[PDB]
């Protein structure tokens, strides 16, 4: 625990971090993205937001476009199993 | 404060709704406008034995009746009439 | 033995002389004036907007307070004329927000409504002062305060004046905080569509209530939602009677209309457990020996003329009863014991120039009030004290300052009444508004400024002269003349009554005649808090 | 055994990256226009007005405040800003007083010293503002006053923002007047010749120290004097020091010059008999593992990028070690314990928006703290509170409020540090101006509104189109369009720091770099009052 | 101006219907079968030693009781049933014990007289808890304490059970001694031969009183005479009952009232119909608006937070004049009920307004969403805000009492100011099929995971005693023989109880209440 | 408690167990499910700290 094991152990699936429009998605129906990479830029409030890839994985489908409003929690970006 | 104040109060009388406008003035009277009427208004309950009898006068005219308040119904007993109105029920 | 004759103060004015004709005159045409601004205010917001609030449905706010107070129950309304020409080209009946003092199931309490006929309910710099004005005097009285929620929000121009500071719109939530953590009861009445703003208001209150379908609190409002998320959202479903009786939590009591709200309102002040108990030892009320109305003559409009301040005591004390106290020392300043309503006062009056016997004389009875726990009346006429190298080598600095840390420190309550001329450090020593009286009213004549025009033009012009000749510049006779004649108008327009009483410096003006029945008042809702011991500082002699 | 080893927090930064390079410009140019306006504003009155003070034979009050604190040790001025564009052609450097926290004979005092090259010494309304809010700090935190009176008395025009009020001078003698009751000691030095005004500060204070022959004290000046009766007096012979020394016994001691009279306020001090005693618990002191100007790249000067304040917080705690709490749940806002110099700390921070899982969080940390005695830091990045149709179902609001409730009912030492903006109900959740923190400042960067100005444009817009449409009047597109650029603007002039800090708003803009020592001192200052217990209001579950 | 019309609650129950019939006739029944077990209760020890003990010259502790109290005032017994069927085959009708709350010269006292027919006064382990009972009710109201003594010390037999434990007989004496701390009065009257050394009890009284030949402290005349232990001596129990009444109005004892109080008036419904509202039947579920209707003066109540957590009912009302806060329970316990409960708790407590709890708890819901949603935070926060709180605090159990529930709603542990029971309630840890599955769940898992087979026979029939048990257990006669739920209350009388209770409890001034933790 | 460590696996609350909330209500759920560090740490907020195991 001292030397920050457990800080590691943290993962979940993607998903909205509030109520909000969603302006622009970097990611397209099928396609081949590193963990971190941006998956859509969301404006819910003052602050903007970018969603980094939870996975390597490639995208599987993509549930929000741009313009539509996201709601919290809710998922964006859909990964195909590997 | 520097203004009059003014208790807008329903009376029911038989079927149909009445609306008072009483102003309480400064040196103890009422001044009730009904409809288009004005009428200045001053009196007082006393007690006589278990009786509650009020003397008022309205508009310069003195007369004493008999005030009972049961329910909602307001009893006004007098030689030369008794008269019953009621206190609207709030819903 | 209660019954020893003791004699009464007053004489009957001579009503044949010219002079109480023309003080009468010039009275009753300022009582008038007051009277017709007092009616234009209460008017409201406007003739459209009235209409538009009742055809929704809702009561106008002076109906509501009719209606929640006790029937017959006199009501002191705190600063009708806040707001009055403060700003340029926008018309702010009564500063947007009702306050005052009523009897609510036999209980003193504060009530703060809101009109929203008055810019949809928006807070003006002006309203948060007011607001905060009233729940101050709550807090300090320990009365229990009643909110008629129905408000916009803040003024979103002049955002920098409500937002930021301390005394600023945050210090309502602190402030109603504090009082819920005292055992000061707070109530909420959600009676119209709220905000961002108003919403907090409800959620803080020990109690609620919201009516059916008018009543709407939401955090943030469909608009403002939509411009921050951009969620479109029905109001009565983003905030709704329904909604926060049910799942929300946040109301505690449904309402179907204004009356039920009021109706339950009663019930809950019923159900708050307290009961009033006095201090102070009382007596049977007893009417004064003069007519009120006499002060019109008796005072006047002229600040020049002087009036005996023991007329003025005389006509507003019960039985024109009075005990000076050291009456031949330092004759300009009138203090002594008295009674109103049945209730002990001490009584400090302004009868001229202040000097060092004077000040050491109020000193001596602040203090005796203090410690005989008595309520302190303050009566202002001051103009100033009197200075001359003598008078500064007696230190009449040093004698004005112990009347002044006096006061400051008395426990007792205090309330001050400015019936004419208020200047310099006289206002100061005489309870000004910066002490923090419980109640602090003005006549319609009184002129308050740091003083008189000429003599503010006189100052500024030795100064410029002096220092001009000492620069080695010119100074031209004709330029000191053209600064000083826009002093005196300046001096004049911030003196005006009606100037002060916009910002909210004053409770509100009070016809003379009333002055007995609003001091009653006061001190009847003053006397509900416990008197605390006084402490002083260093008493410099 | 105190040695168990714990982790450390914070990370080392990229240096590399051309964020971080950007960030490190923009915050070093805007840190670099704070210090060259800070020597403009220390420059003083001006030059000829230098010049004829020092040719008077009198110290510059820096001078002044220099030889009087202990040799070497720090000074933590306040409000350097106030008045700085206040008046559109009236320049004010640093409204006219000076005011800070030292420690003189190893006390900690508030020094409160007038400068006279500004207007004379004039009280401007800034000016009697920045003097209350410096008395309230050392009535707050019991800090001996130290005045160094050297004014001449109340700007004459403007007299309507500084006379009448509440919060206006009179609460100067009523603050003063308090303090002394409460055992907190008043110090006045005449270091000049003072006003009406002025004159009363050295009359209130406990111990008076005025020089020979620039120390005057009169009530009334001679030109006053002479305006009000005309009445001519020179102004050693109406007020000075051989005069109230001997036959008016206003004066306490007796000074030769500048110095002499700063080594008998230093005596003054000594014979106090005061000892600071410390409540909470104390450590070891350790700087932070990580240098503190890498928070200028961390933060940068754009707020739509967010930062960790876990960095923040790293690079200002002792040995960068942190206690996190509740640190899954609400991971919004950030809570956990640590020492700054020592002294036990509770840190609050924002990372994002509020919800209500947040403010129930800070609602539980808020108790903690006050239970335990420990003093809060609140961290300020709040762009607002959520809102949305769910969450005003769930009961943001009553979540938003009880946080409210909790940070004002709160006892312990707070102080309040604006990172970021601060906006809406947020900034009065994390402990604002108008909540009574001890100090709050805020960085170069920072940004204070009721709301982000493109959101404020589209509120009123969407109010005025929908309005227009149900009164049956048209509301043109382009005049939406041409309302919304000015708001956009004017809340962009609003927000600037330096707009806050000329109101006293704020206790002034701090460097990030000396963040770490500000807060130090600021704690240090404000343990001298006993911890009291914390009573809390109803919290509405 | 209290003049304001108020709606009234309750409303009037239809007596033709079947299930009011059948629910009246149950619960006639129970109160009938009540009654007659507590006659026979107050028949006594037995006949012999009647006829002994009146032989003796002295006066039946029930006379002694009614000659003591101010003629014709209403006595308030508790636990009447303690000891009942609590032993094999010993017989200890009452407890050996007498405790209740009589007015003595004008003034609220609490009164201990042991009865020397059970067993010559000898304490059983349920008298003693008796007696530790009432001193603690008599210590937390802050009423005079009377201890008419005619005891034989503890029983030799069943020694362990009341001799060394700190809620053993030493007790009764520490609680005698920081009662007189408190100002709280002392005063023993030796009716009877102490013949044991029981000598303490009136030794550590303030004052005492000693009959002339039947109380001995050994002998009276010695006592009287020479130890002085003795401070009145009377000629007989009579006398000893005047000089009572004497020392108790020379105390110099004063009630005030810290609450305000309005003018009393009667329910709108008669109190009888509770007999058919509320039948005997645990599974069906009635209103507990309508008891709170026939219980408050003039069936008057505001409630507080109606549609928010309806399974709970909360209000304010008045009883006999005296405010009160009603927490009453109409379903399963969730987050809502739990949270306005948390709140009407803080806003009493802020007021100083008597708290009044009614058990019908069923226990508290249960779920994965619910474990989600904190139902285990909220629960707990009610019990908090019941823990903490100082006003005077009275909890009736109406029904079902089971699980966490109990300690929610003020259960005996909570140290309410007394807690009665009807005689249709039940309580227990869970209900007893509910506790049937669980253990059989476990046994047949910790089988499965060593090997072992869990037959499916043996399952149920493991079963079996289990539900029979929890059924003796939760029995109202089980736990009142214990000195758990005071005593039962005819629920026709629960309005007299509460009004006396409540006027009992007013004596002590009402303290400020401190608050732990709340985690939100 | 003022303050709780809940270990990650180990570590379970819930008011009712598994076997307690079938017989109560039949109703089946797993124990971590009902009552984890996880989840209680996350979700419903009773955790005030996650704890990897019982040393830490
Ligand atoms: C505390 C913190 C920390 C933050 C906040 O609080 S941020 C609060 C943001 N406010 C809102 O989100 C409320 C937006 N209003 C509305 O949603 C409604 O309007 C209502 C609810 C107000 C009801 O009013 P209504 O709709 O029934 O009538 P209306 O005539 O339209 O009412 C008058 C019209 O409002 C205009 N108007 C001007 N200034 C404001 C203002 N500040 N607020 C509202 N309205 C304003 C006025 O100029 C015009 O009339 P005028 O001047 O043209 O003649
Ligand atoms: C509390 C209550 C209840 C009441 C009161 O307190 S009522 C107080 C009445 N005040 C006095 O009675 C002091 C009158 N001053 C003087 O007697 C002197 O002046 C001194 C003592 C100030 C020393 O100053 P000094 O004489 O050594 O130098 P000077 O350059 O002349 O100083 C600057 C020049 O003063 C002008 N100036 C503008 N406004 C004021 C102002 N309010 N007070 C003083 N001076 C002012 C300034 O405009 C010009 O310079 P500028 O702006 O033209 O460049
Ligand atoms: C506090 C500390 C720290 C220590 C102590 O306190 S150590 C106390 C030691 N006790 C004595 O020293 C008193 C010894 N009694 C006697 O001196 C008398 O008896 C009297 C005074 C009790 C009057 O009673 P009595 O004499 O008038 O009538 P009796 O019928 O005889 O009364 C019933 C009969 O007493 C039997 N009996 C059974 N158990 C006891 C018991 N514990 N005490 C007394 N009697 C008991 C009962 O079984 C039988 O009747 P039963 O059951 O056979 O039908
Ligand atoms: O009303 C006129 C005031 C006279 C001005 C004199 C100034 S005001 C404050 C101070 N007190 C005095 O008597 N003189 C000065
Ligand atoms: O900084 C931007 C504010 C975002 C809108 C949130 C609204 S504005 C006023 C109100 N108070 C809040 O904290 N949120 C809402
Ligand atoms: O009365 C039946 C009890 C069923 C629910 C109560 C169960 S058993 C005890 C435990 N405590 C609770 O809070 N719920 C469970």
């Amino acid at each position: 625990y001292l030397s920050s094991v457990s800080s590691q152990e943290t993962q979940g699936g993607p998903l909205a971090p509030m109520t909000g429009t969603i302006e622009k998605v970097f990611v397209k129906a099928g396609d081949k993205v590193k963990a971190g990479d941006s998956l859509m830029v969301m404006i819910a409030m003052k602050m903007e937001h970018t969603i980094k890839s939870p996975k390597d994985g490639t995208v599987k489908k993509v549930f929000y476009r741009e313009g539509a409003q996201a709601n919290r929690h809710t998922p964006l970006v859909e990964f195909e199993e590997e | 404060l520097n203004i009059s104040y003014t208790r807008n109060m329903t009376l029911k009388d038989g079927k149909n709704n009445v609306a008072i406008a009483v102003t309480y003035n400064h040196d103890g009277s009422y001044s009730m406008q009904i409809e288009d009427k004005t009428f200045q208004v001053l009196g007082n309950l006393y007690s006589e034995g278990d009786c509650t009898y009020l003397k008022c006068s309205v508009n310069g005219v003195a007369s004493k009746a008999k005030l009972i308040i049961l329910e909602n119904t307001i009893y006004l007993f007098s030689k030369e009439g008794s008269i019953e109105i009621d206190i609207p029920v709030p819903k | 033995y209660h019954g020893d004759s003791v004699a009464s103060l007053g004489t009957q004015p001579d009503l044949g002389s010219a002079l109480y004709q023309e003080n009468y005159k010039q009275m009753k045409a300022l009582v008038n004036q007051l009277h017709e601004r007092v009616e234009h205010i209460k008017l409201g917001g406007g003739e459209k907007a009235r209409a538009l609030h009742i055809s929704r449905g809702k009561l106008l706010p002076r109906e509501r307070i009719d209606n929640l107070i006790d029937p017959g129950s006199p009501f002191l309304e705190l600063s009708q004329f806040a707001g009055y020409q403060l700003y340029d080209n926008e018309e702010v009946p009564g500063g947007g927000i009702i306050t005052g003092i009523g009897r609510v199931s036999g209980v003193e309490c504060m009530i703060i409504a809101n009109d929203a006929t008055v810019k949809g309910g928006a807070y003006y710099p002006v309203t948060v002062k007011k607001q905060l004005r009233a729940q101050e005097i709550a807090m300090q009285n320990r009365l229990p305060c009643i909110y008629l929620v129905d408000s916009g929000g803040a003024y979103l121009p002049r955002q920098a004046d409500v937002f930021p500071d301390r005394d600023h719109f945050g210090r309502t939530f602190y402030n109603q905080a504090i009082m819920s953590s005292k055992n000061i009861a707070q109530i909420a009445v959600v009676m119209g569509s709220c905000t961002a703003g108003g919403a907090y208001v409800p959620a803080m209150a020990d109690e609620n209530i919201i009516v059916r379908k008018q009543g709407t609190i939401f955090l943030a409002g469909p608009p403002l939602v939509k411009a921050a998320t951009g969620e479109e959202v029905s109001a009565e479903d983003l905030g709704g009677a329904d909604l926060h009786c049910r799942k929300s939590g946040v109301s505690d009591h449904w309402a179907l209309d204004d009356h039920h709200a009021l109706h339950l309102t009663r019930k809950v002040v019923r159900n708050l457990n307290y009961q009033k108990k006095l201090d102070v030892t009382i007596e049977p009320s007893e009417e004064p020996l003069f007519p009120a109305d006499e002060l019109y003559g008796i005072v006047g409009a002229n600040l020049k003329r002087s009036f005996d301040v023991r007329e003025v005591i005389a006509r507003i004390v019960d039985g024109s009863r009075f005990t000076e106290f050291k009456a031949f020392y330092g004759d300009t300043l009138v203090t002594g014991f008295a009674r109103i309503f049945g209730y002990p006062v001490g009584i400090v009056g302004n009868n001229g120039v202040l000097f060092s016997e004077s000040a050491k004389k109020g000193t001596h009875f602040v203090q005796l009030c203090c410690q005989r726990n008595i309520p302190l009346l303050f009566l202002q006429n001051i103009t100033g004290f009197m200075v001359g190298r003598e008078y500064e080598a007696e230190g009449i600095a040093k004698d004005g300052a112990k009347m002044v840390a006096a006061v400051a420190c008395a426990q007792v309550p205090k309330i001050t009444l400015i019936i004419g001329g208020s200047y310099g450090a006289g206002n100061y020593g005489m309870c000004g508004r910066a002490y923090s009286p419980r109640f602090l009213y003005i006549w319609p004549n009184a002129r308050i400024s740091v003083m008189g025009g000429e003599q503010a033009a006189n100052v500024l012009a030795t100064i410029t002269k002096d220092q001009r000749a000492r620069e080695g510049k010119q100074f031209s006779s004709a330029d000191e003349a053209a600064l000083k004649e826009p002093i005196i108008k300046k001096f004049e327009e911030e003196g005006n009554p009606y100037y002060s009483s916009a910002r909210v410096w004053d409770d509100g003006i009070i016809d003379p005649a009333d002055t007995r029945l609003v001091l009653g008042l006061s001190f009847s809702a003053a006397l509900n808090a416990p008197i605390e011991k006084t402490d002083f500082g260093i008493f410099r002699m």
